[PDB]
RNA sequence: AAUUCUUGGACCGGCGCAAGACGGACCAGAGCGAAAGCAUUUGCCAAGAAUGUUUUCAUUAAUCAAGAACGAAAGUCGGAGGUUCGAAGACGAUCAGAUACCGUCGUAGUUCCGACCAUAAACGAUGCCGACCGGCGAUGCGGCGGCGUUAUUCCCAUGACCCGCCGGGCAGCUUCCGGGAAACCAAAGUCUUUGGGUUCCGGGGGGAGUAUGGUUGCAAAGCUGAAACUUAAAGGAAUUGA
RNA sequence: AAUUAUUCCCCAUGAACGAGGAAUUCCCAGUAAGUGCGGGUCAUAAGCUUGCGUUGAUUAAGUCCCUGCCCUUUGUACACA
C-alpha cells in the first residue's frame, strides 16, 4: 500500500502500559477533511509530520 | 481414497416471476449412481434469501423461504414457502416504555395454500408527549389485535398466493393495519413479523409454470 | 470441481455457519439450501491441546483451511450465520467468532450478508446448575 | 441494621416476583433484585469492520448489531465490576452514570 | 484435565415427526389479590375494590375466646406421566485429607388428577378500626373542567397527547411537625402536659422449644409446654482504631 | 624485629579471560562514565573510603504495568487489635 503523510494537529493524551505511547489527533495532508487517532512512540510535538504505512487503520481512543 | 466432489453436478436455482432478480444461485447434487436419483434428492430444498438479494437492492431485513418443488432440466424451480423478519430487526424494534401487540390468524388462499400470519405493532409516543410511558390499556390492546386479525384475514382470504406475495414484497398489510388502528391507539413499527406454510394443495406443474412466467 | 459460472464477474455464494461456543469454534460452509456441506474445519482439528480449542488463533487457522478448501470447489463469496450456544446457556458468541470472520476475509473471500441465528427460546427448560448456581 | 429502604430490590406492593437464572452462574435471583444490563454491540469488533467494509459484495450495507440482555446476581455483578460499593450518602443516588462518550 | 460420547458415522448443517415442560424480550420501585400467589390467544362461568349518584334500608357497626375456610417449597399415600433439572448413589478431578466446592452420569423428586401435611427471613422483621397534624413533583384506576395538536376527512361524537382539579391505591423526594438509645420514621408523631376502641403477646443469658402428659397425623412431624441445674453478663444503635 | 614474602625496585616465569546463565544494581547535565590528584588510617601504607578538578555523552520531560509505601470509600462478632 502507498505510504502516506499524517500531520499532528493537536496532542491529546499519553497511553501504553508504562505511559510510553503519545496518543495524538492527526489531520491527513492527502484528503482535506479526514482526521483519525494514532498511538505514536518517542516524543511528538504539536504541528509536525508522521509517515503512516497504512492510512485507514485507527487506534482505540481512551 | 475417493474424491467425494468428483460426482457433483451444479444446478442453477430460479425464483418465481414475482421478484426482479430471477436466479438465486447454484445447488450441489450427486450423479444418479444406483437407485436414488439426483433430481428426486434435490426436490424439497428450502432456500432462505434476503429480499435485498431477491430484488436488486432494497430492505435486507425481510427474508423469503423458497422450496424447489420441481426440477425441469439443469434448473431448480423454487416456489414461495414462508417469510421471516431478521433477528436484528425484531430485537431492535422491541424496546422499553411501550406496549407490544401480537396477533396470529390461520387463513387459507383461494387455491389450496393455508398460511399462518403473525402481526406485531408497538404503541407510538406522541410528538408533544411529556409522559415517559405511552402504554395501552388491556381493552385498547385487544381491540387493536381484533382489527389486526380482521385485516390479515381479509387481505389473504379473497385472492391467490401470487397476489399475497405481491402484498408481502412491500408491507401493504402492515401499512393498512397501522392506518386502521390510529383511532384506538397510534402504533408505529407495524409489520407482518412472520408467514408460515401449514398445508399445500397436491402438486401441479401447469400452476407452477404460470408462476415461473 | 467446476462451478460453470462466468470467470469475469459472477460470484458463487456459499453460507458459513460459525458456531462459536466458549470451549470450541466451528467454521462450516454449505449450499444456499444449507443441506449440502462443502467444508467443516473445527477449532479442535487444527490445534492439539484441549485448553485452546476456543482460541482466536485456532478459529483463524480453521477459517484459513475453510477459505483455501472452498476456493478450489469455486465458492467465491459467503453469507454468514453466527451463533453462540443459546437455549438455556450463553447468547454472547465465543472469542473465536471475530478472529474466524476476520480470517476468511483476510484470506481473500467476499462477505455477503451476516445475521445471528442463536436458538433464542420463548421460555425454556430448567438450566444446569443448582438454585445456588456454579460456586467457585 | 437496616441498610437499604427498598430491601436491595425494586419490589414494593407485590408479595412475589418470579425468579431468573444469572447469566454467569445459574443462581435463581428475583426479576427485580437482579442487576440488569442491555449490551448493543457490533458483530465485528473495531478493526475487523474495515477489512469486512472492503471485502463485502454490496454498497454501504450497514452490517448488523448484536442485542443481548444480561441479568447478574449481586455477587456476579460486584465480582465483574458491573456495580461497586458506595458511600452511605452516595448509596441514595439513583441517577445512572453519565454516558457522554 | 480425566470419567463419558463416536468410522455399528458422534458433534456440525438441512428437512420432517413425537413427547413432556415453560411462557423470554415488552416487564417498570407498574397492576390485582385476605395472605400464599398471579403473564401466550380466544371463548364461557361466577366474583371484586375504586370512582359516579339530589336511589334505597336506617345503627344493621369495630375488634374478637370457641369453631371454621385458604396456606410457597419440601415431605406422605393411590393413579397417569416421565422432556429438562436432580437430594441420595456411582465414578473422574482437586487436596496432606475432601465423605465438599469443579466435572460426567443419575434414582426419589421436578409435571397433572384425587386424598393428607400446616410450617417459612410466611418480612414492612412494623395487628385491625377511627380522628387530627407540613411541603413538592410524578404514577395507576374513576370522575370533572380546560387553550391547542392529532385519527376517523364529514366532522358532531369517540379514542392518542397537552394543562389543572377531586376521591381511593403502590411508592418517591424534602423539613428543627414531633418522636427516638441512635439508625431512622408524615408515622415508629399527636407520651410524665401520661386514658378514642379492641385482639395477640415479651419480662437478664443459657438449659430449651428440651423432658413429661394430652391432642391432631399413615409417617415425617404440628399445636400446647416446664424443672433441676448453670451464669454476670448476653445484647441493640453509633464512634475512633486495627 | 618481616619467615606465613610490610612496602618498593631489577631480570626471569606468562595462568584463566574471545563481552559473560538465572538473577540484579546505580543513574537524567558539567549528570553517567573514562581519568588521574589530595584528606583519613599512616614508623612503613590504598585495590577502601571521603573530597577535587580534567575529558564529557546516548535516552527521557512520561506513567501506575512491576516492586514499595501512602490515602479515601466500604465490611467486621477483631480492641493485649
Ligand atoms: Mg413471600
Ligand atoms: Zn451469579
Amino acid at each position: 500500500q502507498p505510504i502516506k503523510l499524517a500531520r499532528v494537529t493537536k496532542v491529546l493524551g499519553r497511553t501504553g502500559s508504562q505511559g510510553q505511547c503519545t496518543q495524538v489527533r492527526v489531520e491527513f495532508m492527502d484528503d482535506t477533511s479526514r482526521s483519525i487517532i494514532r498511538n505514536v512512540k518517542g516524543p511528538v510535538r504539536e504541528g509536525d509530520v508522521l509517515t503512516l504505512l497504512e492510512s485507514e487503520r485507527e487506534a482505540r481512543r481512551l | 481414497v475417493v474424491d467425494p466432489f468428483s460426482k457433483k453436478d451444479w444446478y442453477d436455482v430460479k425464483a418465481p416471476a414475482m421478484f426482479n432478480i430471477r436466479n438465486i444461485g447454484k445447488t450441489l447434487v450427486t450423479r444418479t449412481q444406483g437407485t436414488k436419483i439426483a433430481s428426486d434428492g434435490l426436490k424439497g430444498r428450502v432456500f432462505e434469501v434476503s429480499l435485498a438479494d431477491l430484488q436488486n437492492d432494497e430492505v435486507a431485513f425481510r427474508k423469503f423461504k423458497l422450496i424447489t418443488e420441481d426440477v425441469q432440466g439443469k434448473n431448480c424451480l423454487t416456489n414461495f414457502h414462508g417469510m421471516d423478519l431478521t433477528r436484528d430487526k425484531m430485537c431492535s424494534m422491541v424496546k422499553k416504555w411501550q406496549t407490544m401487540i401480537e396477533a396470529h390468524v390461520d387463513v387459507k388462499t383461494t387455491d389450496g395454500y393455508l398460511l399462518r400470519l403473525f402481526c406485531v405493532g408497538f404503541t407510538k409516543k406522541r410528538n408533544n408527549q411529556i409522559r415517559k410511558t405511552s402504554y395501552a390499556q388491556h381493552q385498547q390492546v385487544r381491540q387493536i389485535r381484533k382489527k389486526m386479525m380482521e385485516i390479515m384475514t381479509r387481505e389473504v382470504q379473497t385472492n391467490d398466493l401470487k397476489e399475497v406475495v405481491n402484498k408481502l414484497i412491500p408491507d401493504s398489510i402492515g401499512k393498512d393495519i397501522e392506518k386502521a388502528c390510529q383511532s384506538i391507539y397510534p402504533l408505529h413499527d407495524v409489520f407482518v413479523r412472520k408467514v408460515k406454510m401449514l398445508k399445500k394443495p397436491k402438486f401441479e406443474l401447469g400452476k407452477l409454470m404460470e408462476l415461473h412466467g | 470441481s467446476l462451478g460453470p459460472q462466468v470467470a469475469e464477474g459472477e460470484n458463487v455464494f456459499g453460507v458459513c455457519h460459525i458456531f462459536a461456543s466458549f470451549n470450541d469454534t466451528f467454521v462450516h460452509v454449505t449450499d444456499l439450501s444449507g443441506k449440502e456441506t462443502i467444508c467443516r474445519v473445527t477449532g479442535g482439528m487444527k490445534v492439539k491441546a484441549d485448553r485452546d480449542e476456543s482460541s482466536p488463533y485456532a478459529a483463524m487457522l480453521a477459517a484459513q483451511d475453510v477459505a483455501q478448501r472452498c476456493k478450489e470447489l469455486g465458492i467465491t463469496a459467503l453469507h454468514i450465520k453466527l451463533r453462540a450456544t443459546g437455549g438455556n446457556r450463553t447468547k454472547t458468541p465465543g472469542p473465536g467468532a471475530q478472529s474466524a470472520l476476520r480470517a476468511l476475509a483476510r484470506s481473500g473471500m467476499k462477505i455477503g450478508r451476516i445475521e445471528d441465528v442463536t436458538p433464542i427460546p420463548s421460555d425454556s427448560t430448567r438450566r444446569k446448575g443448582g438454585r445456588r448456581g456454579r460456586r467457585l | 441494621t437496616k441498610k437499604r429502604r427498598n430491601n436491595g430490590r425494586a419490589k414494593k406492593g407485590r408479595g412475589h416476583v418470579q425468579p431468573i437464572r444469572c447469566t454467569n452462574c445459574a443462581r435463581c435471583v428475583p426479576k427485580d433484585k437482579a442487576i440488569k444490563k442491555f449490551v448493543i454491540r457490533n458483530i465485528v469488533e473495531a478493526a475487523a469492520v474495515r477489512d469486512i467494509s472492503e471485502v463485502s459484495v454490496f454498497d454501504a450495507y450497514v452490517l448488523p448489531k448484536l442485542y443481548v440482555k444480561l441479568h447478574y446476581c449481586v455477587s456476579c455483578a460486584i465480582h465483574s465490576k458491573v456495580v461497586r460499593n458506595r458511600s452511605r450518602e452516595a448509596r441514595k443516588d439513583r441517577t445512572p452514570p453519565p454516558r457522554f462518550r
